[PDB]
């Protein structure tokens, strides 16, 4: 203008959106235990 | 290693350099426990690496 001020206004672009925070419950695997060696007792079945 | 750290343990008659290496092992274990719990590593992530 006569003072040096613009006629066509400036751009005001859209800022970045707030994101959604993400996590994860990652999982592992330990196997089952190997069954041991059986030992014959000296007592009968009700006692042992 | 963790072997020969077991032997420095359970003595109670150990030299100053021996217990110094012992404290070194324990505080590198502490640096490990921090370096895992501060970032979060749920062991499928960690034992891979």
């Amino acid at each position: 203008t006569i003072d040096g001020q613009p006629l066509s206004l400036s751009l005001y672009a859209t800022p970045a959106d707030p994101s959604m925070l993400l996590s994860a419950a990652i999982t592992a695997s330990q196997g089952g235990g190997d069954l041991p060696h059986a030992v014959m007792p000296m007592y009968r079945f009700p006692v042992i | 290693t963790f072997d020969d750290f077991m032997i420095i343990a359970a003595n109670r008659d150990r030299s100053e350099n021996e217990t110094s290496n012992m404290v070194a092992f324990c505080q590198v274990l502490g640096q490990l426990s921090l370096i895992v719990r501060n970032i979060g590593l749920s062991e499928n992530e960690l034992t891979l690496l």
